[PDB]
DNA sequence: ATGTACGGTAATATCCGTACAT
DNA sequence: ATGTACGGTAATATCCGTACAT
């Protein structure tokens, strides 16, 4: 609404972007800014983990149900933590 | 050597502290401060009482079940090995565990991009995930509660 | 290089700019080199993903024309 | 009683032919002709030599692996039972099988919305699918080739 | 490009449609016509079967590999077909 | 009933009209009763699907604020 | 009442021009 | 060369008006 982005590009690049925008029933404005801020979230937030896997999800759930006892190295590190 | 969260004051500095991996040093020297200031992550640094010899980053996440993620952890080459790295992992676990007492978090994930790091986190008790999650290791909040009795 | 220039001018909210420019700097590239690269890869994706749709329509109408008469 | 594909000429008529199910009769009387004319489906009718006592519809599909789908099949109440229904299924199989000889089709699916139809298609050799495909039954083109030696 | 669709609706309906269009970064033109022709394909083409299921897909593949012999009823129907 | 009217006027290709009006008649409803119902259900979907995104952002920033200090 | 339908003027937003910088 | 940047006039496309129908 209030800010703007200005860039320059090849007529080949513009032809490709415009063709795909038309295929998407979109202006190059909305195509560019969508394909930008939609792909930019993929960068600025790695705050999601899709563990979905028959073994991985079951490992996580077994950890939640049966919590592994803290190992020797973790206990020694906790001892080294106080200071 | 003490561990403390990054201070929002300007001119903090503490330039170079080589850990061996150029990517982690680059992240420390050109991404960490701004991403902490912009609330993208929470950055903790291990340094002396004069003002850096290590750092780690924490970030809230969801697996949805809420958790916390340790994305980056680096230790200077003058502090060779896992020792202070494991101590920083314990510090991060204590932080995540107080945060779970506060708002509720069920676990902590950790990013391991190479086999040395994979074995390092495996020696600390993290459970190896497989498939598309091969680079991610998990540790429950119950085990962290067990660590601090 | 081998190519020239031709501009595009779009308008956003500054809160959307922030999220764009941050990911641009995190990928070590200018706002232009980000926006344009992302738009171009998206554009190639939905330019081949439409070609496969057209292929599907063609083969469907082939099976449909063969579901009619013996010839 | 003969089976033939719908003729694109106007004024075909053949109004009412109750099969028991109001939905199939409604589709025959208000959707079939236009969808055949518009190439959405291929409609085949079983009627006498004077100009309807049954119908079925075929439609190309993909499971991608290409196939053909029998969505609707209806037989008048004056022709009680499965007999001419099974004969129409055989006619549709022959059509699909010539079409496979022409352009390549690996199977025929069939839509069964009630248990009576499910058992009917199961008595003809269609394999029952499960899950989200519970209403769909399948028969391979190899079995249709076996049917016509 | 060359045709048009004209309809009338409630101000409540219009408020909802406009809100969701704004959330989608779209005009009510593109939102309406997309959400229309995107959902209309779901009606005018039941030409796809997503068998994906551990049992259903394996049944189909076993049919393709091992083709079931034509049953008695199918043979009698084939005999009744010639005429 | 209980409600009034307020129009919307959009323009398409006749080949897209065909596909819209056909599905409208197949669902036994006018072009208006089709277009509007489909748009409204889509609109409710992407109006609750955004509410869940806002909820996720809120709880994420809660976990983030608790990942800072002890208080 | 509402579905279908045509077009003219308000609104928009796509373009250039113009700027200094690398 | 190209990234960043501001705004003014061309373009668009959003609105009403107007029509007859249910």
């Amino acid at each position: 609404k209030k800010q703007r982005i200005d860039l320059r590009l090849t007529d080949d690049d513009k032809s490709m972007i415009e063709e795909a925008a038309a295929i998407s029933n979109q202006s190059v404005s909305q195509f560019m800014l969508n394909s930008a801020s939609q792909r930019a979230a993929e960068v600025i937030e790695q705050h999601r983990r899709v563990i979905l896997n028959e073994e991985s999800w079951t490992r996580v759930m077994d950890a939640l149900s049966n919590p592994p006892s803290p190992g020797e190295k973790l206990k020694r590190a906790a001892k080294r933590l106080q200071g | 050597l003490t561990i403390e969260i990054l201070t929002d004051d300007a001119d903090y500095d503490l330039q170079r502290f080589d850990c061996g991996e150029e990517a982690l040093n680059l992240f420390l020297t050109t991404h960490l401060v701004r991403q902490h200031r912009n609330k993208i992550l929470r950055a903790y640094i291990l340094c002396r009482n004069t003002p850096v010899l290590g750092y780690y980053t924490l970030c809230g996440s969801c697996f949805n079940i809420p958790s916390v993620t340790l994305g980056r952890l680096a230790i200077d080459r003058s502090l060779q090995g896992q020792g202070w790295g494991a101590t920083l992992v314990a510090h991060a676990m204590k932080v995540v565990w107080s945060a779970s007492l506060a708002v509720g978090i069920h676990g902590l994930f950790v990013e391991a991009l190479n086999e040395k790091a994979h074995t390092f986190y495996k020696s600390l008790g993290f459970i190896p995930l497989v498939g598309e999650n091969e680079n991610a290791l998990f540790f429950p909040t119950k085990s962290i509660e067990l660590l601090f009795t």
